[PDB]
RNA sequence: AUGUUUCUUCUUUUUUUUUUUGGUGAGAGG
RNA sequence: GGCCGGGAACUCAAAGGAGACUGCCAGUGAUAAACUGGAGGAAGGUGGGGAUGACGUCAAGUCAUCAUGGCCCUUACGACCAGGGCUACACACGUGCUACAAUGGCGCAUACAAAGAGAAGCGACCUCGCGAGAGCAAGCGGACCUCAUAAAGUGCGUCGUAGUCCGGAUUGGAGUCUGCAACUCGACUCCAUGAAGUCGGAAUCGCUAGUAAUCGUGGAUCAGAAUGCCACGGUGAAUACGU
RNA sequence: AGAACCUUACCUGGUCUUGACAUCCACGGAAGUUUUCAGAGAUGAGAAUGUGCCUUCGGGAACCGUGAGACAGGUGCUGCAU
């Protein structure tokens, strides 16, 4: 029931960071709803890389935002206790949404 | 009495109860058919949106 | 381009948030279905009282880093030729080449 | 008219990025451009320290700034005396709180920047390229690199017209996308124009 | 079949770190 | 009504691997490399596409992104404001769009996408409105909500080789929203109007497959303003004797 | 990767110059906010109201005006000085 979104740009980064969530709510919870893929937008750009005229030179740019879901089943009142104030990985933007 | 606890978007509110407990945040969101809140708290610098009552928020 | 031309946009950034987006109300209601007499001429005449160059309509669009004109990415905030240097760089946060 | 950039096409299988953080559409320019002050006045800053690179990583409501040099004395300055000064115009620049850390690296023979601004140093103070940028290239030869190519441009030597010339030692496939390159520019502004510097530092695999 | 003139040089010397288990009450020995 | 219990194989989703390497067979070839068929296989000779662009060439382009040696102005070539111009018009060329119709146009009924965008932003639904839109306002800071009810396709009616139910430029009138502002100089819409043009001379271009061609959609830019540019998927060819 | 104004670098014309914008120094004035307006607007003439922090209260920081200047500024020329 208590959604867990993520959000990130390093996929090899979120899996670990997920997992680092994962391992927090096992011992406490012992029933998350797993690591759900939910699909990643692709913000693509395109750019005129000379500083001047011929428009057929250009450069295409994308960032790649994966997203997951965490979903904490049960609100048993140790679970969240170990969660906020105690996460990590610096540059992954997390949030819940309950 | 101790209820305070409305609150619209851009608001700043507390919370008092859960392991969200002693920390504040704004409702971006409020649900008065659902009687929820949706406020982010401020965990480890990421905002984590969450949804609290009334009563387990106060009014900021 | 040039510093008298970034001057005028912050110039004309200081009325688009002291002026406009507050007295906005001189024509969200009182230009509408409200008191349509010579009284809804007094609300499309005063948004004339207000400055010409305080509408949001009027500040451009221009880029943080250098100030270009044209060519400017609404995402990165910043030009073109700007937003390019700072891939190659490495500045922003995911930016690889696309060759799907 | 080609070339793309080494340390532009790396970056998603063998160099990281120097801003790691995530931010939503309505503040990524914010994000942005707060990045490039902080880039911009600490190279200022730091000029003489020389420092290759800088980490900024923002877990939000904060920014870890990382700093890579071969002076740490003079970064840190005595024992952090300089930082805290810092610590109150960093976060006086992108109004948030400020984290100011510090990196090294051991050989500044390796790393491309710190051979950069070597050159710049040299070639501002009125000295013969043709033997500084050759002395550049057997400093790294014999530091461990694989192979390093050393490439300057300008109207070099006083001359009329822009004499170019670029010079390596050892593999340099810039092709090769397993290939770990370390490269970086710097520009020398004497009276005779603009003359910049590029060279690459080729070191392994994944 | 045709496509103006004149019209572009090299040094070889240059380079410091490094951090300044207390109190109270009683008894006893000199 | 996948709407609700419920299910975890499936489509899909997002991670990590398996897999195609002339590995196997046969002929050919100097027991060479390798080539031409066959087998098994989703895919076979770099599977398809893409990024990637060797020293140098034009002493090519940019001093107008920015950086910068000179050179020069500094009551100015710097600066501020209102209005105009960049859109002006005997004429030629470049690149596209709409067509010249019958595998076609108009009306009615109905089928099938992908990808992307979204907060002083995208906007259901209901309601006034022939229409552009307006009012009240769900949800959604997003696989859920919305833009967004795809187009040819098909079934049928129907016109009947005509400058005409083709084509729709231009022109008059009445209006819609954006924005201080639509006159010079926006787009759009309704009613009216109805041009040239009836497959194009010398010459020249693109393309070897999910390509050409054709159809519709989305996006960046953006207050507003595409037939362009960049992306997406639907439909789906001909020919390659040969140097 | 989109000129109605803005953009805009151009023209007609109205204005201003240590300045549209920055660092430095001198003295006053907090800053700010509301209103009447000269005029096409700029700028200028004003009229109310507010006069926050540090107290080294004989002054700094934040910020506006006035004055002197050292300068700032240039989409001005040279891409064959780069």
């Amino acid at each position: 029931r208590i959604r867990i979104r993520l959000k990130a740009f390093d996929h090899r980064l979120i899996d670990q960071a997920t997992a680092e969530i994962v391992e927090t709510a096992k011992r406490t919870g012992a029933q998350v709803r797993g690591p759900i893929p939910l699909p990643t937008r692709k913000e693509r750009f395109t750019v005129l890389i000379s500083p001047h005229v011929n428009k057929d030179a250009r450069d295409q740019y994308e960032i790649r935002t994966h997203l997951r879901l965490v979903d904490i089943v049960e609100p048993t009142e140790k679970t969240v206790d170990a969660l906020m104030r105690l996460d990590l990985a610096a540059g992954v933007d997390v949030q819940i949404s309950l | 009495p101790r209820p305070k606890t409305l609150f619209e978007p851009g608001e700043m509110v507390r919370v008092n109860d859960g392991p969200f407990a002693d920390f504040n945040g704004v409702v971006e969101e409020v649900d008065y058919e659902k009687s929820r809140l949706k406020v982010s708290v401020s965990i480890f610098g990421r905002a984590t949106p969450v949804e609290l009552d009334f009563s387990q928020v106060e009014k900021a | 381009a040039k510093q008298s031309m970034k001057a005028r946009e912050v110039k004309r950034v200081a009325l688009a948030d002291k002026y406009f987006a507050k007295r906005a109300e001189l024509k969200a209601i009182i230009s509408d279905v409200n008191a349509s007499d010579e009284d809804r001429w007094n609300a499309v005449l005063k948004l004339q009282t207000l400055p010409r160059d305080s509408s949001p309509s009027r500040q451009r669009n221009r880029c943080r880093q250098t100030g270009r004109p044209h060519g400017f990415l609404r995402k990165f905030g910043l030009s073109r030729i700007k937003v390019r240097e700072a891939a190659m760089r490495g500045e922003i946060p995911g930016l690889k080449k696309a060759s799907w | 008219g080609q070339k793309v950039h080494p340390n532009g096409i790396r970056l998603g299988i063998v160099k990281p990025w120097n801003s790691t953080w995530f931010a939503n559409t309505k503040e990524f320019a914010d994000n942005l451009d707060s990045d490039f002050k902080v880039r911009q006045y600490l190279t200022k800053e730091l000029a003489k320290a020389s420092v290759s690179r800088i980490v900024i990583e923002r877990p939000a409501k904060s920014i870890r700034v990382t700093i890579h040099t071969a002076r740490p004395g003079i970064v840190i300055g005595k024992k952090g005396e300089d930082v805290e000064k810092l610590r109150k115009v960093v976060a006086d620049i992108a109004g948030v709180p400020a984290q100011i850390n510090i990196a090294e690296v051991r050989k500044p023979e390796l790393d491309a920047k710190l051979v950069a601004d070597s050159i710049t140093s040299q070639l501002e103070r009125r000295v013969m390229f043709r033997r500084a940028m050759k002395r550049a290239v057997q400093n790294a030869m014999r530091l461990g690199a694989k192979g390093i190519k050393v490439e300057v441009s300008g109207r070099l030597g006083g001359a009329e017209i822009a004499r170019t010339e670029w010079y390596r030692e050892g593999r340099v496939p810039l092709h090769t996308l397993r290939a770990d390159i370390d490269y970086n520019t710097s520009e020398a502004h004497t009276t005779y124009g603009v003359i910049g510097v590029k060279v690459w530092i080729f070191k392994g695999e994944i």
